[PDB]
RNA sequence: UGACGGAGCCAGCGAGUCUAACCUUGGCCGAGAGGUCUUGGUAAAAACUCCGUCGUAACGAGGAAUUCCUAGUAAGCGCAAGUCAUCAGCUUGCGUUGAUUACGUCCCUGCCCUUCACAC
């Protein structure tokens, strides 16, 4: 891996971020991207909820 | 309810690059916690 | 452990939570068991007996 | 005894175990579970000697 | 991830409750404390 | 061979015993010297103990590393010996390989059948100095113990989010010079403890230029293990995952080699206690 | 009571080597002749021993 | 290099007053709580040696590629335990039977190191 990234800076002037399988007959996915942002969806759900436990009135807009 | 231990970390991308630039700063300085062989 | 949760989705929800017997053994559930249904494992800091039932707090 | 209501120290009283687990035996509390744990530790405190 | 959530609100809430009690349980020594010892040094002084 | 090792133990034994009755006397010791130097007066207990002071003018002329390792401390280098539990599955087998490349010193041994106590017997002739054993489930390693002969410690540990450089396509073949060590967050006695036990794995001295690094990054006592060969540019330092990743949390740690059970615990994991959660000890 | 393995029972040091005494099956000849007295004798033996049980209780 | 039955026989780990089902049909007693019984359904050492008998929709040992492995090793067989993390959709121990092929070479592919006598 080493000497390949020495040949890429010297033209130019992780691997691991992806789950690959093998061709039976090939990049499959994000793990840090997809759990990125399933952890952070979740998370702005969890500040709505802890916002919306002790409110009882709330903005009508009809608009 | 309550819960006994915390959940195990989850790599998300975000802990890959706090930890990506920790190593980064710690080459350039070059400061290094290895084994020094003793003298004699 | 038996008879705390009706399916395994329940357990589900409530991996790793806190949990005791009469005695104050107190302990965790670990995972839920395929089979039979509600069935889960659950660890305890010192064995537990037969004539003990454990207890969730739940509020 | 100072500043506490004779209602204040009232027995609280200790349950039984169920009927539907009747077979099983006596509901363990922490007294008993005590003994338990002082009479294996001994053992095994001697065995790894 | 509730898991998590809850257990630093829990520390969180601990360690400023702890930081409380014993903010005020200092200052009552210290100030009170003052005016103890100075009003056992005029009765003395009597 | 076995005589003596239960003997030198058993000697290492009294002397621990001794020297924690002893740190009371090199308080004492101390507390004479700063006294001498700047001139206060001694304590009432010191003052009036004979014994000590006629002992001090001897003992005026006295002045790190774990006891176990200092010994061989950056003198010799380790051996390293990585196995499995019986009839390991196909992957583990694969980790077990990949561990070995960590180590530069490292030698993969097949346990098909060996006994425990016999395992740690044949090392300890062969002159082994650690031994490593890898767990797994249904594929997936689970946890790895490290022991370090003659007579310990042994630390183990739980891995957890496992990726291993076989799921890399086209990832080509490691580096195996003697790579740069990073420990980083390890502030406790017990921290600075796994450090130690993780340092000595590695050869002593490596070279300046070296560049392959493997970091241990304590983040919430979950130590991340990563290892990288970087490239000093003109502007900033480029790296590159070599992998492989896993998060590795002690959970026990024994004054002994694996194979006692008996071994005296120094540290381990309390779960169920109420105040576990609060705080991390590494 | 504890029941020490065999196998850590076998290698114990001489001095501290348990002795668990292996109960008799094939009669012995003097089990086989020994005289109990019977009768009056028999109310004047389990007398004693109702004696010295409450003594013990007692004490 | 089968299936059925019988016979012979060989292990080592392991010892907490602790060890372990569910749903029904009914009799009787009991103020109740409950107690006892009755009843149908569901679930839950092996290898090895010898002897005797029969008999040779999907799939018949799994392509290309890719991975691992050098002695009590690969592979086959069962028995225990569940030890604060993991594990029962399983994990770890324990014994039994036990091989073929290499143990050389730097030719290819990678990684690394170098530029106090006598003799050279
Ligand atoms: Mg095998
Ligand atoms: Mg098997
Ligand atoms: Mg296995």
């Amino acid at each position: 891996q080493l000497k390949n990234l020495k040949a890429a800076l010297k033209a130019r002037g992780n691997p691991f971020e992806i789950k690959a399988a093998r061709n039976k007959r090939i990049a499959v996915g994000k793990p840090g991207i997809s759990k990125q942002i399933g952890e952070e969806q979740r998370k702005r759900a969890f500040e709505a909820r802890k916002m919306m436990k002790n409110k009882r009135g709330g903005v009508i807009d009809k608009r | 309810f309550d819960r006994t231990a915390k959940p195990v970390p989850v790599i998300t991308s975000e802990v890959t690059e706090s930890l990506e630039d920790m190593i980064r700063r710690r080459i350039q300085d070059s400061n290094f916690d290895d084994l020094q062989r003793r003298t004699l | 452990i038996k008879d705390m949760f009706s399916s395994a989705m329940e357990v589900a929800r409530f991996e790793g939570a806190q949990i005791k017997t009469v005695s104050g053994i107190r302990g965790e559930i670990k995972r839920a068991l395929s089979k039979p249904e509600g069935h889960y494992r659950a660890a305890f800091e010192d064995k537990i007996l037969m004539s003990d039932i454990v207890i969730l707090r739940s509020w | 005894a100072k500043l506490v209501h004779d209602v204040q120290k009232k027995q609280h009283r200790e349950r039984s175990q169920l009927t539907s687990r009747s077979r099983y035996g006596f509901l363990e509390k922490h007294k008993d579970y005590v003994k338990r744990a002082q009479d294996f530790h001994r053992k095994q405190s001697t065995l790894k000697v | 991830f509730e898991a998590r959530q809850r257990i630093e609100e829990k520390n969180k809430e601990s360690s400023d409750y702890h930081a409380k009690m014993a903010h005020i349980v200092n200052t009552i020594n210290t100030e009170e404390g003052a005016e103890k010892n100075k009003y056992e040094r005029e009765r003395k002084l009597r | 061979m076995l005589r003596r090792q239960a003997r030198e133990r058993r000697e290492y034994l009294y002397r621990k015993a001794q020297e924690l009755q002893d740190s009371q006397l090199q308080q004492k010791r101390q507390i004479i010297k700063q006294a001498l130097a700047q001139g206060k007066p001694l304590p009432k207990e010191l003052a009036e103990d004979e014994s000590l002071q006629k002992d001090f003018r001897y003992d005026q002329s006295l002045k790190q590393v774990d006891d176990e390792y200092a010994a061989t401390s950056g003198i010799m280098d380790p051996r390293i010996i990585v196995t499995t539990s019986r009839d390991p599955s196909t992957r583990l087998s694969q980790f077990a390989k990949e561990i070995k490349l960590l180590f530069p010193n490292a030698v993969r041994l097949n346990r098909g059948n060996y006994v425990m106590p016999n395992l740690v017997d044949a090392c300890k002739k062969s002159g082994t100095t650690d031994l490593v054993v890898l767990h797994e489930h249904r594929g997936v390693p689970t946890s790895l113990t490290i022991s370090h002969f003659p007579h310990g410690p042994t630390a183990q540990f739980s891995l957890h989010n496992v990726v291993m450089r076989h799921d890399i396509i086209n990832a080509g073949n490691q580096s195996e010079v003697n790579p740069h060590l990073i420990f980083d967050n390890f502030t406790t006695a017990l921290g600075k403890r796994v450090v130690c036990i993780l340092k000595h794995l590695f050869n002593a001295g490596p070279k300046k230029d070296s560049e392959r690094v493997i970091t241990f990054a304590n983040r919430g006592d979950f130590i991340s293990v990563r290892q990288h060969v970087y490239v000093r540019t003109r502007e900033g330092v480029e790296i590159a995952e070599v992998g492989p990743r896993f998060e590795m949390r002690l959970f026990e740690l024994r004054l002994g080699t694996l194979e006692n059970k008996d071994a005296d615990v120094e540290w381990q994991l309390r779960r169920f206690i109420r105040t576990a959660n609060k705080k991390d000890y590494l | 009571g504890l029941k020490v393995p065999k196998a850590v029972q076998k290698e114990l040091p001489f001095k501290s080597q348990i002795h668990q005494m292996k109960p008799q099956k094939k009669k012995t000849y003097m089990a086989k002749r020994a005289v109990v007295l019977g009768g009056d004798e028999k109310k004047a033996r389990s007398f004693i021993q109702k004696v010295l049980t409450i003594s013990k209780a007692k004490d």
